[PDB]
RNA sequence: GAGAGGA
């Protein structure tokens, strides 16, 4: 029976990982870009092929 | 048994049958048309006809009228009956040509 | 953005054929009815699933933030 | 006759008061609560 | 008139059954099984492997039809139907990839399985013996080759199409036996699932069930299972001479023929025919040609996705309207 | 003057090019004046006549 | 008509249109470049962003629902994915800094007993701001901001950013940044994918806008010799009276240059004419005029008239019942004359304003009157004296 | 541009009739009871259940159905005499009923009824009865002459 | 109206009864509200209840009627060309109706060759399906489009066209349907004398069976308009350019 | 018999608002008037509103 | 500092081939002539005057 | 507040 069914950021110019400390600064390491994009979550997500 | 299935319909059934309204759960045209055809050939019935009432409802209120000799429910008992025999002599003719190809 | 899987008015499977069709007029140039139907597609809904496709992804993925 | 959508349907309430010829619908639609559609929304007592 | 359907020029006529008593004084044509049965025939055309052309012969529509509408939406399949992602940085949505691969077909045999039971929680709803699981891991990463660039993306990104073959089958408990000789794989390889650049990562596990069409497009086993009355040509006042070439030129070419020597136009085969009443257009041709059909002469043309063979399917087709016969006649008429 | 500057309509392609080469009558409402509402003939090929 | 409804026809928008973060973006998930083009839409590069799907139409009367413009879709062709689309909403933040050398926190992620998060930060993550790809629904905080109590530390007033839908709907993309002023700016994107349900209105580029009446199965649909079911079932009762005779001729061009597999081009005085297109038609077996012959698929006989059948390029409008649906039962009054309020993202009422009063006046109900215009709108108990009328 | 005055137009024409009602005297009155009309239309016959032109009864259709709904096939046919006093005795003892009193309170001498200035409600009455006995007539004319 | 519960977000209403509302059906909405006293209620239901509004206040003849394609289904089934078996007769009377009414069937017009009924006698049924449903209806109507007979001193019954609609005992003897005879606009109409002579409860009941029948003849029967239906005919292209 | 039922049935009810039907009646039919350009019965010179 | 109109001559999508494009977010069909003030694309319309 | 669908 049964089938068991089961803090990162990207920089938008440099698309390198990022981790922000608590007060530290919003911009990127690599370059300069000031824009970050959260990353996907790493929880599963289900979704119904219906 | 199943007693939800078929519903013999009250107010359009008139007495001692022969003139009967039934209400089928979970059923479209697919069956309907069958049994309408299978019906409609019974000497002895006189109006046959199916109707879904709703799409968003899956029903099938299917009346037989027959004459002063066979009730309505016997018609439908022997409908399904012949509809079954016909499935089987086509279920027969199939499996015997394909087997001999 | 991507060549449906089923054509919808009928049901083949059309999702396989696409990268196929585009070498049917990449290597040995073909015109677009002979392609189409050299890859079975005889109804014309499974020919318009095809052949009024833009490929869309390919312009989409130009633009990957993960570059 | 006017079909209406069930979403609508559940916060379109009717305020019928017990009448003892639907007691036993209005307790039965209140045990349903609301959020089957046969069901009921709010309950003013008599009093309160 | 008389088991045939007049086309006509702007209508179609004689379209209904009239093959019951009470059609006229004679009440003649009633049911009965044994002049049904030695009527009914089937004539088997070429059969494929994902296609069957069989001819049946002296059923009303309404059989047929019922036949075929089994077929396209009664007969059970197995498709994916819950889709869960562990991680989709591609450039589609992830819905529409779990629609994507909810619609692949599986050459996966039903009866294999059972009925999933809706009313239980999903820690202990799906079984081994229930559901199938299938698991997808694709990851794109730059292809370290010296090609020429902006060439194609093929020998440029390693991994950079997504194919439903991509979909692997981990088999739980006695899966491991069942599905030993036939494990379970996409029907059409080659599906372009997904496609993704180089930093990209699809790895999800879809809980592929047992549907049935009405319920869903995806759990349809065939294409399409259609059918079509036999085209009937009947050449009256014979259109002998040069005139029948341009008779020759409306229907399709494998249609009709000039006979040698005679250069007498008859019907060489109907069966090609697709019947566009072109010949009903020039007005020359009025009394020349008299097109129609044979009511009670299907030709179905099934093809299946991959399932499983079209004679099992129109075989669980007649079954299934059996089935439902029977079930309807044991269930008792409550009022 | 009011209203010199729209926002970019965003649904199709067609509508963000339409809002372009998009011309603005310097009537008010003009109520009644099937005047400057009506097409004149002298637009043919200098207005979209559709 | 057509001039005026194809602009609100959702489809592809950009080459970056999911490196977008606008207020309002509706998306198709699978345009398709029209049958009939035009001279125009080459030059204006509508044929590498179109808006639309081909659907194999069948102009006849059925089902009954398509009465008035109506429209019959073809379930399980939706299924197969038809007027699929997908609309993102953008949601703005801005944690200002105020003279008081006091920010906003966007602390959040409150824990229940036995660890895990509360059911309306169940969708929240550890930083306060939404997982990317997760699901959220009425509730569901995703941006959990906090503001000063003395604006004008600890006394953090929580005011989260709450989506306050009536379905389900992902986030996509969360950006954070800052503007010049060096002030954190949270821009999230949430995604919502949308199926063509029964009220959704689909145009016909030609001014044949209409609604999605019915959603029938595949097996209750027409059919031709090749099993083909129409995706669109269109009413012929548009025609006779708006004469859109280029709807038919388009119905013509298309099938012909799909059957001869080209793309034929509709254009203002020219395009492909009608006479090859019928050629076309009538090489392929099928009649000059592109009317086939169908099968009824509920009693499985031949359509004693022949069917026009053929590609339509449709194309789906933003005017979707999912944003239109509204309902009020009791909830927000003004707070000057004490009356439901207007807009729709407040739950307001519907106004019963003085032509629908005079209706009412003109079937002579008066008790309707009193408690539709009294009752159920506003009433108080107020305390008049009898001698001075105040 | 014709939509909005259309709307101008029936706000205002509305304003101007909103208060209005037949009052159980049969009298089309004001909210001031002040007496607009003293018989609606002259007549009192509501639009909405007139069966005809300018006419509530449409003659034709009515005695058809008359006709089939009691239709017998060994039936006795009255003469046309019978037929006219059949509707005399049926029409007549309505027409007593209104006697057409005079503006001074007093009865009409028998020899004035239609001299022009006598004229009141139960005018429209008298002339539907006139009409249904002319229609009567004209079918009894008619099986005569055949 | 009197609510029903469906599954979709969309109020459904029949169509016959979109002309009041002027409604479309091309994204028109509608708004929907619910009294909350037994006075309102009483008085919204039997003073604005559609059935007691079959007919407008502004000249008393009937806007509450067969709309678009009802008087195409209409027409195509009382067609002259229209012979129905018995099948197909107790198919139509079982789609007009929902499997409920008792039909009690009438002789069929043609006997010798087979049993053949027609369009105008299924619609005499549609009026009058039982012997105990009361509606007969007496109507002499003309069409929208009447070609008068050959003979001047001959009746409108023997016009060229079907023409002229005789309705005897609820039997339509002669005719087709048409917007003058199941329309709105016209006080000759069948639903009209339906209401006028048994109340408005009759009147909703036939035009409830009519759009029934309607809704699935049209699919069952086909109906469609192509380009040989515009197309000119090739005399009449000389023709015109002559002129 | 039916004649005098329709006609003592087809009299205006009291209490009926007759004035809000007039009004209605006759303004109602002005949003559907469509100006359509007419002249005084034949005479084209002879403009008329 | 005034706004640039894009893909105008102070624009730097002025003379961008689908490389510079891609690099910079920008969709190469897009139509420009309208400022991006604020963040929010906003177009003057042409006015038509006497 | 005012820009624009919409029926
Ligand atoms: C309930 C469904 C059971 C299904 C797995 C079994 C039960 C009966 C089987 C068919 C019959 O044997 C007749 C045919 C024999 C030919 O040789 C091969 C084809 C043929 C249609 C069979 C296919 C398949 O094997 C069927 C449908
Ligand atoms: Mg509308
Ligand atoms: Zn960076
Ligand atoms: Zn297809
Ligand atoms: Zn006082």
């Amino acid at each position: 029976x049964x089938x068991x069914x089961x803090l990162k950021y990207i920089c938008a110019e440099c698309s390198s990982k990022l981790s922000l400390s608590r007060t530290d600064a919003v911009r990127c390491k690599d370059c300069g870009h000031r824009i970050l994009l959260k990353a996907r979550t790493k929880r599963l997500v289900q979704f119904e092929a219906r | 048994p199943d007693r939800e299935k078929i519903k013999l319909l009250t107010q359009a059934t008139s007495e001692d049958g022969t003139s009967a309204s039934f209400q089928i759960v979970e059923e479209d045209h697919t069956l309907g048309n069958a049994l309408r055809y299978v019906i409609m050939k019974n000497p002895d019935v006189e109006f046959c006809g199916y109707s879904i009432p709703h799409p968003s409802e899956n029903l099938l209120n299917i009346r037989i009228q027959t004459y002063g000799e066979t009730t309505a429910v016997d018609a439908l008992q022997k409908g399904l009956k012949d509809l079954m025999d016909l499935c089987d002599v086509v279920e027969s003719k199939f499996t015997e040509k394909i087997k001999s190809m | 953005m991507i060549v449906p899987v089923r054509c919808f008015s009928c049901g083949k499977v059309v999702g396989d054929k696409w990268e196929s069709y585009l070498n049917l007029l990449q290597e040995d140039e073909l015109d677009e009815g002979t392609a189409l139907s050299r890859l079975g597609l005889k109804r014309y809904c499974c020919r318009r699933m095809i052949l009024t496709h833009v490929d869309l992804i390919e312009k989409f993925l130009r633009y990957n933030p993960l570059e | 006759e006017v079909a209406v959508p069930d979403r609508v349907a559940k916060v379109l309430t009717y305020p019928e008061k017990v009448t003892r010829y639907n007691r036993h619908k209005l307790q039965e639609l209140i045990v349903n609560g609301p959020n089957v559609h046969p069901g009921a929304n709010y309950l003013l007592k008599r009093n309160e | 008139m008389s088991n045939i359907v007049g086309i006509e020029y702007n209508r179609v006529t004689n379209t209904t059954s009239t093959d019951f008593p009470g059609f006229s004084k004679d009440a003649e044509n009633e049911w009965n099984v044994e002049k049904f049965k030695k009527d009914f025939e089937v004539n088997i055309s070429s059969l494929d492997a994902r296609e069957a052309n069989f001819d049946l012969i002296n059923i009303d529509t309404s059989i047929a039809n019922a036949f075929r509408r089994i077929m396209i939406s009664e007969v059970p399949s197995v498709a994916a139907e819950y889709v869960y992602f562990f991680n989709n940085t591609s450039v589609i949505q992830d819905e529409v990839l779990a629609h994507r691969i909810g619609l692949v077909p599986l050459k996966v045999d039903p009866d294999m399985l059972t009925w999933v039971d809706s009313n239980l929680p999903d820690d202990e709803k799906f079984t081994d013996e229930n559901t199938i699981v299938l698991s997808l891991n694709v990851k794109c990463t730059r292809n370290p080759d010296a090609p020429k660039g902006s060439t194609d993306p093929k020998e440029l990104y390693n991994n950079a199409h997504v194919y439903a073959r991509d979909l692997k089958f981990e088999p739980q408990g006695r899966q491991s036996t069942t599905f030993a000789d036939c494990p379970v794989v996409p029907a059409d390889p080659d599906i372009l699932l997904a496609k993704l650049r180089p930093g990209q990562e699809i790895s999800l596990k879809a809980h592929c069930i047992l549907g049935i069409g009405g319920d869903h497009a995806k759990f349809s086993p065939v294409s399409t299972a259609s059918y079509r009355l036999l085209p009937q040509i009947n050449i009256l006042q014979p259109i002998k001479g040069e005139s029948a070439r341009r008779f020759q030129k409306c229907f399709p070419p494998g249609v009709i023929g000039i006979d040698e020597g005679s250069d007498e136009a008859y019907v060489k085969d109907a069966r090609k025919d697709t019947v566009s009443r072109e010949v009903l257009r020039y007005e020359e041709f009025a009394d020349k040609v008299k097109l129609g059909r044979v009511r009670n002469h299907f030709i179905f043309n099934v093809e299946s996705a991959g399932a499983m063979t079209p004679e099992e399917i129109f075989f669980k087709s007649v079954r299934i309207l059996k089935n439902k016969a029977e079930y309807l006649k044991n269930c008792p008429i409550t009022q | 003057r009011a209203g010199v500057t729209h926002v970019l309509s965003r649904l199709s392609y067609i509508s963000a090019l339409g809002m372009m080469t998009r011309i603005s009558s310097q009537f008010e409402k003009s109520r009644k004046v099937s005047g400057p509402r009506a097409l004149q003939p002298s637009q043919f090929g200098m207005l979209c006549t559709a | 008509y057509q001039c005026a409804m194809g602009k609100q026809a959702i489809g592809a928008i950009a080459y970056n249109q999911f490196k977008r973060i606008d207020t309002l973006l509706y998306l198709m998930t699978y345009p398709q470049q029209p049958m009939v083009k035009t001279k125009t839409i080459e030059l204006i590069d509508y044929d590498k962003l179109p808006a639309g799907q081909n659907a194999t139409v069948a102009v006849m009367s059925y089902s009954g629902y398509d009465i008035e413009d109506a429209l019959v879709l073809n379930k399980s062709s939706i299924d197969r994915g038809f007027g699929r689309c997908e609309t993102r909403r953008k949601t703005t933040t801005v944690l200002k800094r105020y003279a008081n050398h006091t920010q906003d926190i966007i602390g959040g992620m409150r824990v229940d007993e036995n660890g895990d998060p509360i059911w309306q930060h169940q969708s929240l993550g550890p930083d306060g701001l939404g997982e990317v790809g997760m699901k959220v629904q009425s509730g569901q905080i995703y941006i959990n901001k906090s503001v000063p109590t003395n604006s004008a530390q600890t006394q953090y007033r929580e005011a989260p950013v709450i989506y306050r839908g009536p379905e389900p709907s992902h986030i996509d993309q969360v950006m954070m940044s800052v503007s010049d002023n060096d002030q954190a700016l949270i821009k999230v994107l949430l995604r919502q994918n949308r199926r063509p349900e029964l009220g959704d209105k689909f145009s016909s580029r030609h001014g044949q806008k209409g609604v999605c009446g019915i959603i029938v199965k595949q097996e209750d649909m027409p059919f031709n010799d090749q099993g083909i079911v129409p995706d669109i079932i269109m009413n012929p009762h548009g025609f006779p009276s708006r004469m859109t005779v280029g709807k038919m001729i388009e119905l013509i061009s298309g099938k012909a240059g799909v059957l001869n597999g080209t793309l034929e081009y509709g254009t203002c005085f020219g395009g492909s004419k009608l006479e090859d297109m019928s050629k076309i038609l009538v090489d392929q077996g099928f009649n000059y005029s592109g009317k086939d012959m169908l099968y009824s698929g509920i009693t499985g006989e031949c359509l004693q008239a022949y069917i026009f059948f053929g590609p339509i390029y449709y194309q789906k409008l933003k005017h979707m019942v999912l944003d239109k649906m509204h309902a009020r039962a009791r909830g927000p009054r003004a707070v000057l004359t004490r009356q439901p309020t207007e807009g729709r993202s407040r739950d307001g009422g519907l106004r019963l304003g003085e032509m629908e009063r005079d209706c009412v006046i003109a079937y002579g109900a008066s008790q309707l009157l009193l408690e539709r215009l009294m009752i159920s709108s506003d009433a108080f108990e107020v305390d008049v004296c009898d001698k001075c009328g105040l | 541009v014709k939509t909005a005055e259309t709307g101008y137009m029936s706000r205002r024409l509305m304003k101007s009739l909103e208060d209005l009602s037949c009052q159980y005297d049969n009298t089309v009155r004001t909210s001031a009871n002040g007496i607009v009309q003293f018989t609606y239309g002259g007549d009192g016959l509501d639009p909405l259940e007139m069966e005809g032109n300018a006419q509530p009864v449409n003659f034709n259709r009515s005695w058809d159905h008359a006709y089939n709904i009691t239709f017998n096939n060994q039936d006795k046919g009255l003469l046309p005499y019978a037929i006219m006093e059949t509707a005399n005795e049926i029409l007549g003892p309505l027409e007593e009923r209104l006697v057409r009193y005079d503006n001074s309170g007093c009865l009409v001498k028998r020899e004035d009824l239609n001299k022009a200035e006598y004229v009141d409600q139960y005018d429209a009455e008298r002339d539907f009865y006139h009409s249904l006995r002319e229609y009567i007539n004209g079918k009894a004319t008619a099986l005569a002459n055949l | 109206h009197y609510a029903k519960i469906r599954p979709w977000r969309t109020f459904r209403l029949n169509e016959c009864v979109c002309t009041p509302y002027n409604a479309d059906f091309d994204g028109d909405e509608m708004n929907l509200h619910v009294p909350q006293t037994e006075e309102a209620r009483a008085e919204a239901i039997n003073l604005m209840g559609v059935k007691n509004n079959l007919l407008t206040p502004k000249s008393g003849e009937p806007i509450i009627a067969a709309t678009q394609d009802f008087i195409t289904g209409s027409y195509l089934i009382s067609h002259k060309d229209s012979f129905y078996d018995r099948a197909t007769l107790t198919q139509l009377l079982s789609m007009m109706s929902d499997g409920i009414e008792h039909f009690d069937i009438p002789p069929p017009a043609i006997m010798k060759p087979y049993y053949l009924w027609t369009g105008k006698q299924v619609f005499s049924l549609l009026i009058k399906p039982n012997h105990n449903s009361p509606v007969v209806i007496n109507l002499d109507a003309k069409n929208k489009v009447f070609v008068p007979p050959k003979s001047k001193s001959l009746p409108n019954e023997m016009s060229q066209n079907d023409g002229f609609v005789i309705i005897r005992g609820s039997q339509i003897l002669s005719g087709v349907m048409d917007k003058s005879v199941l329309g709105d606009g016209k006080k000759h109409s069948v639903f009209y004398t339906i209401l006028r002579d048994y109340g408005p409860q009759e009147a909703a009941n036939a035009m409830n069976r009519m759009a029934k029948l309607c809704a699935r003849f049209l699919g069952n029967r086909g109906f469609s308009i192509g380009i040989n239906d515009v197309t000119p005919a090739d005399d009449l292209k000389q023709k015109k350019e002559e002129l | 018999e039916i004649a005098l039922f329709k006609y003592r049935k087809a009299r205006l009810e009291p209490g009926t608002a007759i004035g809000a039907i007039g009004a209605q009646s006759i303004g109602e039919p002005g949003t559907q008037m469509t100006l359509k350009t007419f002249h005084f019965a034949g005479v084209a010179s002879m403009n008329v509103t | 500092r005034m706004p640039i109109m894009l893909r105008s001559n102070k624009c730097i999508l002025y003379d961008a081939d689908e490389s510079k494009m891609a690099k910079l977010n920008e969709c190469p069909l897009d139509p420009g002539g309208y400022f991006i003030v604020n963040g929010t694309e906003k177009v003057i319309l042409v006015q038509e005057q006497l």
